[PDB]
DNA sequence: GCTATGACCATGATTACGAATTG
DNA sequence: TTCGTAATCATGGTCATAGC
């Protein structure tokens, strides 16, 4: 519930304790871009690039991870839509309705469910384009994702050509899995139901695991 | 229409091709465009049971199909072989389809085009264009290779173009990053088709306030406002940030032939194309040859150590020495500095004395023919010159003569006549410089930026990595792009799969391979005397085609768990297999429980891996022959070129032979090949053991027998030299391994040594050994200290040589550069090697006296630095980077450099390299025992002095030093009783 | 990737972990290369007694309601299960038993699946399922079903009470008495009428008695199982050689026992001896004789005999000529396959009853002159091995050994 | 009765991680 | 790959508890 000063926008960071350990570097990580960054308008706005920061750490098992935020209209928690318009997270919507047999639905956020964290990998992207701010965010994404891997027992990577070179990405060797492409041809994802997968994995570990019905909103 | 090739690459759009650069006489560039399919290798009815008919298909022929899975069986009734002949077809298709009942699918689809189509990756060929359709400016299309690509023509000349690069970046504290620290200054190498050498540099002037552009602008140099008013023939250019960049992907996005640059791919290419993303919003572009296919510069990784790469499709290789160097060669560092100055080096004389400064003078009759034409050449663009590994000199004034160059350097009189010369490190503080920032220091570093792109042009003529390339794109069927990036599991494939089809065979693996899982150390590590080296001539492949050892000809393998049925076993082994048809070679158990495991070749028909190792073998010997007689620089070149090619697959064998996913993997050969190699060499060391010379006989402490099987050869000991009737000669055998043998001889005139070696090596040639082993004399080495092969010093004087020459001062293990010991520890180190070696040399020593020398030398030396102090601080001055990537709870050295930023004003980043040493206060007296040395660290800034109540802690440094010092010598009690009375320590040997 | 075959093998993996037992190795090793397979494929992976609880021994008050007695006998345990192959208590050892008992088990197993486990109580080469625990249903069906192919099981008890139970020994004595089954007797094994959880009692004291001296008796062919007499000349039940090793007892003194109400029982040896294994082996083995060594957990002859063991190891009359053995072994044409399909050392091992490593360490110490397929002489290299008197005798009974292999060398010959 | 084995102590020992030899 | 430093463990004793 602690907070810190940054020199540039949006000059203070409000987080969660379970991010303690290693966020203090961050900022010696940001002062170095954050320069760069305000230059272009950004998706979200400066004020919502560390919402995301208040979820703890201490009660999470498996972890879903995206490449780059929606190019419009992104309020910084990820894989989410307060107007249900987004491709991706209808297809996820169909997946688990179709997965758990539920056939109604019209909400559907991945914070809600209990031991999994929405993220992406890059916190940025100005719209109109896709992960245009790698080199931007590169060693926050290294610090993030390392600081993730220290608590989730699983990880889900959403992407073919993206996340292709995950293997040298971490450095604690944890169990990946990698999905397909959220627009693959020959609607791929409609063939994928990794969740089960995930599930069974988490099995092998002697784990409490996940219910995604909770996750939908009606 | 005469192409001679140059590079070979890939398309990675929707559809994918095959493109070829090549280059005409007159100097054309010309892309040809094949399509690209996907091969395979099938039987004939698996062919006539392909409902869809695959694309085209080409008739293979008669194959014969062997399965050379191992079983292991405990009896002596073998199964044998199954083999089965039946026609094979190959099929070639555009989409990439799974076939259950495929083979040969371990080879690539590029190995497949060119064996299939028959074209060498670089030969030059007289194309047909009656099957090549224009289809833009300067490519060509063709679809049917066979025919095209017919006519052979012998190798002609064609000019080529380069690009060398160097980058200097503006940094303070840390290393520099793309986003608060610029680009100052920029060198270029450029050679065109035209054959002209361009050399240009430049430099931003946003740190060079007016008064200093108009300065150097009226002092030479040139100022430019926009991209298209620079001209190359210009050495300095003067300019901003801006148009530096702009100029940079100018050069880069060009369709040269070679850009290369030293760790280029690390650093300086991603940092040019960060910066000039960042700037702007500016891309460099790289387009195929057809004009349909663009991308981006994103270096990318591999894991091998670490690395990277240029996604290029323009046909441009881009090459990066460091990458190359940590390959090709085992070296104890990888700085450019030490490759430059164990590069070039010459013997220089001295041609006047006084004053501050000297002159050198070096020509051909000096040192070697072509070292003086080299260091000439390298000295164009030098500034600073090494000699005698001590004294660095900056060039005052050069010259270069008809066959030679003469130098002034401004060193101390040191009063001798002959020195070496070399170039090296620079005694440069760029962070220094940084700080107060002139036109005369902009003007230096871009001299400095200048020499360090030349560097990488120098290094590139010197390992002829040219020829390297088209030698082994023409020996492992291989695209010249291809060569130096994978390991030797990949470049087997093309003359294994050659050698296969000429054959007709197949080999099969039917079933999934299990998990199965020596040093060798001198008698003594000082000699006193000569030491005498023999090579052995490639002795694994050697040893393969000896015994036949190949996956199909192995006829079984016998295990026994208990000795009655081990000795009834070998009793049906002499009944049934009797030499010399079939070999049977002892192994060691694969298993706990089994005691005794006999595999068994055949040797009627030649192997697979055999007839490789021949071939290999056999045009090496036939490469060398003909360099021997050449006359051209050029051919000299491509023979070596060849040769060395032929060198370096030949010995990959063995290993491949133990690698699991190999194409040649077999335990049982690999296993048969080691044993019989050490037997080899214990039988050669033990009749070399106690030979002696007297009168005109020779006498051996053994038998001459051979060690397999009885031969018709004498095997008399006592052999007739043609040496003089007065020698009185006795030998030792002390080291040997797979590579070389070592042998003492009691003398230190190296002139009766050279010919007593010449004349032992062939009588044993042509006495003791047998069929087809050989070996050949190497050197003489003078004070030899060792280890092992890893760490040693010695004098080694070359087989053509005479008591009259330069010793080669050979050292190596030891490191020099690793850099967290101390600085009096190097510099005491290297005096008592000195004096070790000093003394070594009297005769008149034995053994146990030296080993005392040492220690009442280190006890005085210890006395005396512990009780004057008189040392400076410096010396003792430790380093190390921080950084927070630490595991574990508290790691102190983080929580040291927390109270240090919080105790004074200056603060540490997260990349800074910071000093620190060891401190202890005044009052306490030499100590024993020692305890957890991290809480004695202490940081040592620039205006940090010893205070009066503190002092160094002598006795870790002392302690190290001694057991570096102990790790030396022969003597072992006295050595841990020192140990014991100076730190009452149990020292940590080998 | 998202393949089905990929979540059917967890699933598979899963089962395997659910079903893990230590013993085993066949599954042990195809689940362990699944781990290393699933750690290449996907860079990490999540990888007796435990429905027993501790014996009760004090008078106490049960529950009223239904209960399932079962009595446990002395012997020792064994285990098997499905997928697997036989298994037992530590050494991991294996025994020869005829396929119509494994064709009963298979009937079992795939019948009912909610089977956890066969357990059988050994003793004296007279084996007995005693009882096992089923998660589906009430352990009624297999034993029903099992003395429905012919083998015996024991005389299950149900008792429903509807008031409190005091379990005393007196009660014991009368249940035990009830039984009437001559056969030596442990505990009493009772189960709830829905719970999985099993239990057991044993009621027992300490008191001391003197014994007198240890001989030997017959089990079976060659089988020999030693017992201590007593005072009062009651036969002692040794369980096995192993039992009587760890025991350590000492002659001509006085033991602790744990007696029941009609048996006296020799527990373990719950003192604080120094005394090591070397002279005590000596001490016994020259106390039982020079022919006696310690084959596991029996014992066995050293006589010499010769031809009479192969005929009762290839399961036919007595013969008299090797001429007229080699016919009568080519005109059975059940035989040749046993003969074939196995090697000859082994043969001539197991036909004279000798331990595997004692054995073959002391074979692997010698150095052998044969000639013709025929071992003519041998002789002995080390002395330490010798320090075990089983060695010894063994080597002294090499020179039977020599005519047995000869002999069955010549009869293999001779048969091809 | 002294001499025997459990918890206490360390010299001398191998085994372990760390982090550099990176540029 | 080597070299260095903690940490852990086992072969040298000693003494309090306790048994023939």
């Amino acid at each position: 519930m602690n907070s810190v000063t940054i020199s540039h926008a949006p000059y203070t960071i409000t987080y969660h304790d379970d991010w303690e350990p290693v966020m203090s570097q961050l900022v010696e990580f940001y002062n170095e871009v954050a320069s760069w960054l305000l230059r272009d308008e950004t998706s979200p706005i400066p004020d919502k690039f560390f919402i995301q920061l208040k979820q703890p750490l201490r009660n999470k098992r498996v972890c879903v991870c995206g490449i780059d935020p929606y190019p419009k209209d992104g309020t910084g928690v990820p894989f989410e839509s307060p107007n249900f318009t987004k491709k991706s997270i209808k297809e996820i919507a169909s997946s688990i309705s179709r997965l758990t047999g539920v056939i109604d639905y019209k909400g559907y956020n991945l914070n809600i469910i209990d031991g999994v964290i929405p993220w992406n990998y890059y916190l940025s992207c100005k719209l109109g384009e896709t992960k245009s701010h790698a080199i931007y965010w590169d060693k926050i994404s290294k610090l993030l994702l390392q600081h993730i891997t220290k608590h989730v027992s699983v990880l889900y990577c959403l992407g073919k050509t993206d996340f292709s070179n995950i293997r040298a990405k971490l450095e604690s060797p944890v169990t990946t899995i990698v999905g397909y492409h959220p627009a693959a041809r020959d609607h791929q994802f409609e063939k994928d139901r990794s969740f089960e997968i995930i599930n069974v994995l988490l099995e092998l570990d002697n784990k409490t695991p996940i219910n995604w019905a909770q996750g939908f909103i009606y | 229409m005469d192409v001679r090739c140059i590079n070979w690459f890939e398309s990675h759009g929707e559809n994918r091709f095959l493109y070829l650069k090549s280059r005409c006489r007159n100097g054309e560039t010309v892309f040809i465009r094949f399509p690209h399919y996907f091969y395979y290798v099938v039987t004939d009815e698996i062919y006539q049971s392909l409902s869809p008919p695959p694309f085209n298909a080409r008739p293979m022929g008669k194959m014969r199909t062997i399965d050379i899975d191992e079983t292991i069986s405990y009896n002596l009734d073998i199964k044998d072989r199954k083999c089965s002949v039946a026609d094979m077809w190959l099929i070639e298709e555009p989409k990439k389809r799974s076939i259950q009942n495929a083979t040969m699918d371990e080879f690539f689809n590029i190995s497949w085009f060119y064996i299939s189509n028959g074209i060498s990756p670089d030969g030059c060929y007289s194309l047909d264009e009656q099957y090549l359709t224009k289809i833009n400016n300067g490519c060509y299309h063709c679809d049917d290779p066979r025919n095209c690509f017919a006519k052979e023509i012998p190798r002609f000349d064609i000019p080529r173009s380069y690009l060398f690069l160097a980058i200097a970046c503006h940094f303070d504290k840390k290393f520099p990053s793309v986003f608060i620290n610029p680009i100052s200054h920029t060198s270029y190498c450029y050679i065109d088709l035209s054959g002209k050498r361009l050399l240009f540099t430049l430099i931003n002037e946003e740190m060079l306030t007016e008064q200093e552009i108009q300065e150097a602008v009226d002092r030479g140099c040139l100022r430019i406002q926009s991209l298209m008013e620079m001209d190359y023939e210009r050495e300095l250019v003067l300019c901003s940030e801006i148009v530096l960049l702009r100029i940079a992907k100018q050069l880069l996005e060009l369709t040269f032939d070679y850009v290369v640059t030293f760790n280029g791919h690390n650093f300086d290419l991603r940092y040019i194309t960060n910066r000039l993303e960042l700037l702007t919003g500016e891309k460099i572009i790289f387009r195929s040859p057809d004009k349909k296919e663009a991308v981006h510069l994103c270096i990318y990784e591999r894991n091998q150590n670490t690395t990277f790469h240029v996604n290029n499709n323009n046909g441009t290789i881009f090459f990066d020495l460091y990458s190359f160097i940590q390959k090709s060669e085992k070296l104890d560092s990888y700085k450019l500095d030490s490759i430059s100055k164990n590069a070039f080096s010459c013997m220089g004389k001295v041609l006047n004395r006084g004053v501050r400064e000297m002159t050198f003078i070096g020509d051909d009759t000096t040192d070697a023919k072509g070292k003086a034409d080299t260091f000439a050449k390298v000295l164009t663009t030098g500034n600073y010159v090494t000699v005698d590994e001590d004294i660095i000199c900056k060039v005052i004034r050069k010259d270069i003569l008809e066959n030679g160059f003469k130098v002034v350097l401004s060193c101390p009189t040191l009063p001798n006549d002959i020195y070496k010369l070399s170039f090296g490190k620079d005694d440069i503080d760029l962070a220094q410089m940084y700080k107060d920032y002139n036109l005369n220091i902009a003007l230096d570093m871009a001299r400095y930026c200048i020499h360090d792109a030349c560097l990488c042009q120098y290094l590139w003529e010197y390992y002829g990595v040219e020829t390297k390339t088209d030698a082994g794109a023409a020996t492992y069927v291989l695209p010249q792009s291809m060569v130096f990036e994978y390991r030797a599991s990949t470049i087997i494939k093309g003359p294994l799969l050659k050698l296969l089809l000429e054959t007709k065979t197949i080999l099969v693996r039917s079933e999934t391979k299990q998990k199965f899982p020596k040093v060798f150390a001198p008698k003594q590590k000082m000699f006193s005397n000569n030491v005498l080296i023999f090579d052995y001539n490639s002795l694994y492949p050697n040893v393969c085609i000896f015994g036949n050892l190949s996956p199909e000809t192995l006829v079984g393998v016998v295990v026994s768990t208990n000795r009655l049925e081990e000795e009834i076993n070998n009793q049906l082994l002499l009944q049934k297999y009797p030499p010399p048809r079939y070999i049977t070679v002892h192994c060691e158990p694969r298993l706990p429980n089994l005691i005794s495991e006999i595999a068994i070749f055949d040797r009627s028909i030649e192997g697979t891996i055999p007839r490789l190792l021949r071939t290999f073998l056999a045009e090496r010997a036939r490469y060398k022959k003909m360099l021997k007689q050449a006359t051209s620089s050029t051919e000299k070149a491509i023979y070596d070129s060849m040769q060395y090619t032929y060198k370096i697959v030949a010995n990959s064998v063995y290993g491949l032979m133990g690698f699991r996913n190999s194409a040649l993997y077999s335990y049982a050969s690999a296993k048969s090949c080691t044993s019989i190699g050490r037997r080899m060499i214990l039988y050669l060391e033990s009749v070399l053991n106690g030979a002696e010379l007297s009168n005109g006989m020779l006498r051996f402490a053994n038998t001459l027998s051979n060690p397999f099987y009885m031969d018709d050869r004498d095997i008399n000991p006592i052999v007739k030299t043609s040496l003089p009737i007065d020698y009185r000669f006795r030998f030792r055998s002390v080291y040997g391994d797979t590579d070389s043998v070592f042998t003492e001889i009691d003398s230190q005139d190296v002139d009766k040594s050279i010919e007593i070696a010449k004349e032992l090596e062939r009588l044993i040639n042509s006495r003791v050994l047998f069929n087809n082993f050989k070996i050949e004399f190497e050197a003489v080495y003078k004070n030899l200290i060792m280890q092992s092969k890893k760490k040693y010093t010695t004098m080694k004087y070359s087989a053509s040589s005479n008591s009259k020459s330069v010793p080669e001062r050979i050292n190596k293990g030891t490191s020099e550069t690793r850099r967290d010991v101390s600085k009096f520890h190097k510099n005491m180190i290297k005096t008592y090697k000195t004096r070790l070696s000093e003394m070594l040399s009297e005769g008149r020593m034995n053994s146990n006296q030296v080993c005392i020398d040492i220690l009442r030398s280190l006890e005085t030396d210890l006395r005396s630095e512990f009780d004057s102090r008189s040392s400076p601080l410096e010396l003792f001055m430790l380093s190390r980077m921080h950084h927070s990537n630490y595991k574990s709870a508290d790691n102190p050295n983080m929580y040291l450099v927390t109270e240090y930023n919080k105790n004074n004003p200056e603060t540490i980043e997260l990349g800074e390299r910071y000093y620190f040493a060891y401190i202890c206060p005044a009052n306490v007296p030499w100590t024993k025992k020692l305890v957890n040395i991290k809480t004695y660290e202490t940081i040592i800034d620039r205006s940090f002095k010893l205070g009066s109540n503190q002092r160094i802690f002598y006795e870790v440094y002392f302690k190290r030093l001694t057991s570096e010092i102990v790790n030396l010598l022969d003597n072992k009690v006295l050595c841990i009783s020192f140990f014991q009375r100076m730190f009452g320590s149990r020292p940590t040997f080998y | 990737m998202t393949s089905s075959a990929d979540l059917t093998n967890l699933k598979e993996l899963l089962s395997l972990y659910k079903s893990l037992r230590f013993s085993d190795s066949v599954a042990i090793e195809k689940y362990n290369s699944l781990v290393e397979w699933g750690t290449s494929t996907y860079w990490k992976i999540g990888v007796i007694s435990d429905y027993y609880d501790e014996v009760k021994n004090k008078p106490f008050n049960i529950d009223p309601g239904y209960y399932i007695f079962l009595p446990v006998y002395f012997g020792s345990v064994f285990i098997y299960s499905k997928g697997k192959n036989m298994v037992e208590l530590g050494s991991g050892n294996s025994f020869q038993i005829p396929d119509e008992i494994r064709s009963a088990c298979n009937k079992v197993l795939d019948s009912d699946n909610g089977i956890d486990f066969l357990r059988f109580v050994l003793l004296n080469n007279r084996w007995i399922m005693e009882d096992a625990i089923s998660k589906y249903q009430s352990p009624v069906n297999i034993f029903k079903l099992a003395s429905e192919y012919g083998l015996n099981i024991p005389n299950y008890l149900e008792i429903e009470i509807e008031e409190d139970t005091l379990f005393d020994d007196e009660l014991y004595s009368i249940m035990e008495r009830s039984f009437d089954d001559t056969f030596p007797k442990i505990s009493i094994s009772y189960i709830k009428l829905g719970e999985l959880k099993r239990q057991v009692v044993d009621f027992f004291k300490f008191s001391f008695m003197y014994i007198e001296s240890i001989k030997v008796d017959r089990i079976g062919d060659n089988i020999f199982i030693p017992s201590v007499i007593t005072k009062s000349g009651k036969k002692i039940l040794v369980k096995d050689v192993d039992h009587l090793i760890r025991s350590k007892v000492r002659e001509h003194t006085f033991v602790k026992v744990k007696k029941k109400n009609t048996f006296s029982i020799l527990y373990d040896y719950d003192g604080n001896g120094t005394e090591t294994r070397g002279e005590v082996i000596k001490r016994i083995i020259d106390t039982i004789g020079r022919d006696y060594y310690v084959n596991g957990k029996y014992f066995s002859k050293v006589g010499i005999a010769g031809l009479k063991q192969l005929t009762n190891k290839l399961d036919i009359n007595e013969c008299a000529t090797v001429d007229e053995l080699v016919d009568e072994i080519n005109k059975s044409g059940t035989v040749k396959r046993k003969i074939k399909n196995q090697s000859v050392f082994d043969l001539s091992r197991e036909c004279l009853g000798y331990p595997e490593a004692d054995f073959i360490t002391l074979v692997n110490n010698m150095r052998f002159k044969i000639e013709n397929c025929k071992v003519v002489n041998f002789n002995i290299e080390n002395t330490n091995c010798l320090n075990n008197p089983s060695i010894e005798t063994i080597y002294g009974n090499f020179n039977q050994f020599v005519s047995i292999f000869n002999t069955v060398t010549d009869v293999k010959k001779r048969l091809f």
